[PDB]
């Protein structure tokens, strides 16, 4: 798993790697509400629940 | 000219900033961290190594009893048997049948190879830092190298700078370190002359010069078995040579914030903490007056693309129509919209083009072109990759950025429930004076 | 056997503790403190001395216009003056009468003395300790000396010791400081590449074997005089020179606690705060069985002189009767009193004769000798003068220690005064009674 802040991987005797993530989401800021709610609930899981 | 800002700690992101002086054009700056470097303060203590023995050739005494003295020699040891009858390759040594006797003794060294293979035990201290910047002057690249605190001024191109002092005190070293042919370890080692005897710790000594040994080592002796010659002995294996097959992990592999370390001299370099002040002075011929500079007087701004990726995703296109050829510079008025260029060329009646990186879902901001501004808007869509290589090049989100059209939602929700509780209580209070003239 | 002892941070005053163990004769040892030393970590910052500056021969060209170009050496200067005429001894030196013209120029180095006069510049960290010790075992005098930490262990006649770690961590120096020849100074210097043009630090450099050299100093050329061949200039003096002058006293004059400071390398020596504990190690040969030693059964004591003063100024006699020659120990169980002897040799029936110390208006103490208590009083005068030249060797007393007589005073006072407040309580609570139950 990737965290926010990243991951380092090494591997044998080789030079170490490195991975941060990027944002991606199958809801979409316009449009009807329930397709609102879908794209800040895969962003910010438990923020979201408090709030509404 | 005095100017003051503030930057955080992160490797290969750059940074602008802006200067305003009254009577004269604006100026913008560029700056990036290239690395920096901590260094403690050690002392040593002692050093560690393998052991030799040493056992000179036995007395064998026939016909008789003999005796041993006492000496200073560290591990000295002796002991007295009876009832001998060696032999050797031609028959019998001695005549007697009986009344024999031997001698053993031995005693512990320092082996010859401690020159080349030792540990050696340290104190650490306070550390001070170090750094070194790149910063777009006029055009041109220049270098910048000094000490991480407010002692320290230097003087390139007319222009003088002090860096430092740093927000954290954070560092990965202990108290009590140990250091082998470029590992680091974290380690609480034994007081000095209170060893053990089969741990890290048996041989001591001050340096690899001295002559004073000291040793811990168990050694007992054992009887002859009938009719050879030698001396066995019992004693515990070295404790170095143990220390080497379990070692564990070094510093560099479990260290936190991402830290490397190095040993020739003792160094951490790149942790990401905290953040750094830097001040600059600024001679008066660098600046340009209002009258010479070009103006501009129309505007527009068109958006044809946006994605929030983690990369440049977004292009501009701003009309304009300039007095006189010139140059100008180029600035954004919000915290979230990051503009890669920082000066362009005008002329006549014509467009130009730039980018930008930004984490909202709807855009909105505004652009000042040498001491005019205009507004600019659009909608952005998301990406298709899950991970890449290198960090984010834009700032985080609060709380009061959200969607247009999400905003207008919490708007007719929130006002509609309002205006029955209004409608209700106004109901309240003429029922209520009705009734307190009614009687 | 493990013992642990604490003794105050005092040079030159004796101390005493007891030992006891069941099965075992008890014993005294006694100890002394020769020094404590103290010594910080240093780390260079820069070097000042004297300045020299070089001037050439001038240039006069005439029946024409000179001109001069830039270098980049310290504080270099330029100028060209129009309007000259020299004179020679032989006559004037060029045939023009008008159109002449002069160039002159100077620049700043570092002269060569630097390398036997200057001032360091330091700063400072965590301090470590080291002491001495003097201790009488077994009948004899024998020397120590360790770190004061728990991280060091020394072994003398089979015995281990280990000392510190102490209470208190306080140091005499600042983070900064000035060293020269013997002396130590608390001073707040101007950082590198920010001097003053007639103060200390208008010159700096790294180290006395560099190239690189800073000034500020001020430097403006003059016009010449009529008929003259010479270069005139305006300059502000030396710096270091003046602080020469105006320096002042140095620690080793204000420091407080009565600290003493040397410089080769710099040391704190004998600073009086705090206390160190102390651990020793017994071996099980070192003592003698109950049965072997002498028995004593019958005791007295009379002393014959007193007066509480600074020194020793007692002397008490003691009759015993003893079973068999041998040795003895003698000690106070009292706070107060303090005894000088640790031994006494004793055989059949005869007297011996000690000597004590004491702060008491009124003594009353007792003495173990050997397994047997004894007791003694005596009443003590006052001394005659007024100062001497060495510190007390007795403790301090209390608020409950009071002469004999005045507390028999406090007594009947007190008891008196009760007895009224004790007939009168018992008058109203008779009468109370009999109101209560008549009605
Ligand atoms: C979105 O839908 C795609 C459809 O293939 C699916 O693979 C993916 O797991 C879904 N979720 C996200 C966060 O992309
Ligand atoms: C090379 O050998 C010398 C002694 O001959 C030793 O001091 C040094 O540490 C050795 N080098 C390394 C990298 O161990
Ligand atoms: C040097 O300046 C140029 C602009 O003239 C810039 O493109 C380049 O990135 C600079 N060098 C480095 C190493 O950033
Ligand atoms: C003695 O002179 C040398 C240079 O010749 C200098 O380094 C040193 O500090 C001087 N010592 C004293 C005590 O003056
Ligand atoms: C050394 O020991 C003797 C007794 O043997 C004692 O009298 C003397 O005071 C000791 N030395 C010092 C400096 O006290």
């Amino acid at each position: 798993t990737v965290p926010t802040e990243g991951l380092e991987v090494t591997w044998g005797n080789n030079e170490p790697y490195k991975y941060w993530p990027q944002m991606s989401t199958n809801g979409t800021a316009h449009g009807h509400p329930h397709e609102i709610i879908l794209y800040y609930y895969e962003l910010y899981p438990t923020m979201t629940v408090v709030i509404v | 000219y005095e100017h003051v800002t503030v930057i955080p700690n992160t490797v290969g992101v750059p940074y602008k900033t802006l200067v305003n002086r009254p009577g004269y054009s604006p100026m913008v700056l560029e700056m990036e961290l290239q690395s920096v470097t901590l260094e403690p303060t050690l002392s040593l203590d002692y050093i560690t190594c393998e052991y030799k023995t040493v056992i000179p050739s036995p007395y064998v005494k026939c016909c008789g009893t003999a005796e041993c003295k006492d000496k200073s020699l560290p591990d000295y040891s002796c002991k007295v048997f009876t009832g001998v009858y060696p032999f050797m390759w031609g028959g019998a040594y001695c005549f007697c049948d009986a009344e024999n006797t031997q001698l053993s003794e031995a005693h512990v060294e320092k082996s010859e190879s401690c020159k080349t293979e030792f540990a050696s035990a340290y104190r650490a201290h306070t550390a001070s830092a170090s750094a070194k910047l790149r910063v777009l002057y006029q055009g041109n690249n220049i270098t910048v190298a000094a000490y991480a605190n407010g002692d320290h001024a230097v003087t390139v191109k007319d222009a003088k700078f002090v860096v430092g002092p740093m927000s954290s005190a954070w560092t990965p070293f202990d108290n009590k370190i140990v250091v082998y042919k470029g590992d680091v370890y974290n380690m609480d080692y034994p007081p000095f002359g209170a060893g053990r005897p089969g741990q890290f710790g048996d041989i001591q000594s001050r340096t690899p010069e001295s002559k004073d040994v000291y040793a811990n080592t168990q050694l007992v002796l054992q009887r002859p078995a009938a009719g050879t010659v030698h001396v066995p002995y019992s004693q515990a294996p070295s404790g170095f040579k143990y220390w080497l097959k379990e070692r564990g992990a070094s510093l560099q592999h479990t260290a936190p914030f991402g830290c490397q370390i190095a040993t020739n001299p003792v160094r951490a370099v790149n942790c990401a903490v905290g953040n750094i002040p830097i001040s600059i002075d600024i001679p008066d011929a660098a600046f340009t007056r209002v009258v010479d500079a070009p103006s501009v007087t129309d505007m527009s701004c068109e958006v044809p693309a946006c994605t929030h990726s983690s990369d440049f995703g977004g292009v501009a296109i701003i009309k304009y129509t300039a007095s006189k050829k010139g140059k100008c510079a180029v600035h954004s008025m919000t915290n979230a919209v990051t503009i890669r260029e920082a000066d362009v060329e005008v002329e006549g009646n014509s467009q130009l083009q730039i980018s930008f990186s930004t984490a909202l879902a709807s855009a909105e901001f505004r652009v000042q072109v040498c001491s005019t501004q205009v507004h600019c808007a659009a909608a952005c869509h998301p990406p298709k990759d899950h991970i890449v290589n290198y960090p984010a090049s834009h700032t985080t989100l609060g709380v009061q950025d959200i969607s247009t059209t999400a905003m207008s939602w919490v708007q007719k929700i929130t006002g509609g429930v309002g205006l029955i509780v209004a409608v209700a209580a106004l109901i309240l209070i003429v029922v209520l004076c009705v009734s307190f003239s009614r009687h």
